[PDB]
């Protein structure tokens, strides 16, 4: 890919399981007799990760638009491999098993996913405000998970109840069918532009769609699809 | 013709006189209100307070 970047051609780079790259290094180091570090990993983990990742950079001659995957052993995000990857990224997207087990197949945790370009100068003022509000909601939800778990929904205040309802609606709404998921899911794929996503979430945060039951936000596109499904259900 | 009912607002027996010294009023002063209510309110409020404080303390799960 560096040859194409050096000549000016834009490159889309898709590496799969950078972890597997690190695990192999670990096995090679174990066979090489090096002194093991942390959970059996190689002593030269950071240097190997740097040597691989610093080559994945957009330079002044060309740009590499790199998308990587990382496998977390078990479900431990504190494992040395993902912990080393985290500092080598502009955008991080954290998929959680708990979200996935809720049939939310995108499975992305909004609170554990960040990006450097989520900047009002770069992405737009409305997009930035909508994203920050969609995080402040679901942060109020994460702060109240135990109270809902033990005492129940009733003990919360009225505005807290509203924020929790909107947060659960947002969790359902982040779900989205994929065109490549037709093999095991019957939902047709949906492509939601960034403008439509921002508008849908801004409308959801304003209050439009409060009357809609949460189940209608599951496996939908923009807010218009949810409204159409609600009207179909009457 | 066969029964009498008195739907009286308040019925008192001053003839007893010792009713005050009697638990009817004496206990009403201590065995009632003092512990029947005040102690109930104190204990229940303390339980709610301990619950609220520990539910703040558990706000990291």
């Amino acid at each position: 890919a560096e040859y194409f970047r050096d000549e000016g051609r834009d490159i889309l780079l898709f590496i799969d399981n950078i972890f597997r790259f690190v695990q192999a290094g670990s096995e090679v180091s174990s066979l090489l007799g090096r002194m093991p570090s942390q959970v059996g990993y190689q002593p030269t983990l950071g240097t190997e990760m740097g040597e691989l990742q610093e080559r994945i950079t957009s330079t002044k001659r060309g740009s590499i638009t790199s998308m990587q995957a990382v496998y977390v052993p078990a479900d431990d995000y504190t494992d040395p491999a993902p912990a080393t990857v985290f500092s080598h990224l502009d955008a991080t997207i954290s998929l959680e098993r708990s979200i996935a087990e809720r049939a939310i197949f995108p499975a992305v945790d909004p609170l554990a996913s960040t990006s450097r370009i989520l900047d009002p100068n770069i992405v737009g003022e409305e997009h930035y405000r909508v994203a920050q509000e969609v995080k402040r909601v679901l942060q109020r939800y994460k702060d109240l998970k135990d109270i809902i778990a033990i005492l129940g929904m009733e003990e919360l205040s009225d505005e807290d109840k509203l924020t929790v309802q909107r947060a659960r609606k947002i969790e359902l709404f982040f779900s989205q069918p994929f065109t490549v998921a037709q093999q095991f899911t019957g939902r047709p794929g949906k492509y939601v532009p960034v403008k439509k996503t921002v508008e849908s979430f801004a409308r959801l945060l304003n209050g439009e769609g409060d009357h809609i039951p949460e189940s209608f936000f599951y496996m939908q596109g923009d807010f218009d699809d949810v409204l159409a499904a609600y009207e179909a259900s009457q | 013709p066969h029964r009498v009912t008195i739907l009286a607002d308040t019925v008192e027996r001053a003839d007893e006189i010792d009713e005050a010294r009697a638990e009817q009023a004496r206990a009403e002063a201590e065995a009632r209100r003092r512990e029947a209510q005040s102690e109930r309110d104190m204990a229940l409020a303390e339980a709610k307070l301990r619950k609220e404080m520990v539910r703040l303390r558990v706000a990291q799960l």
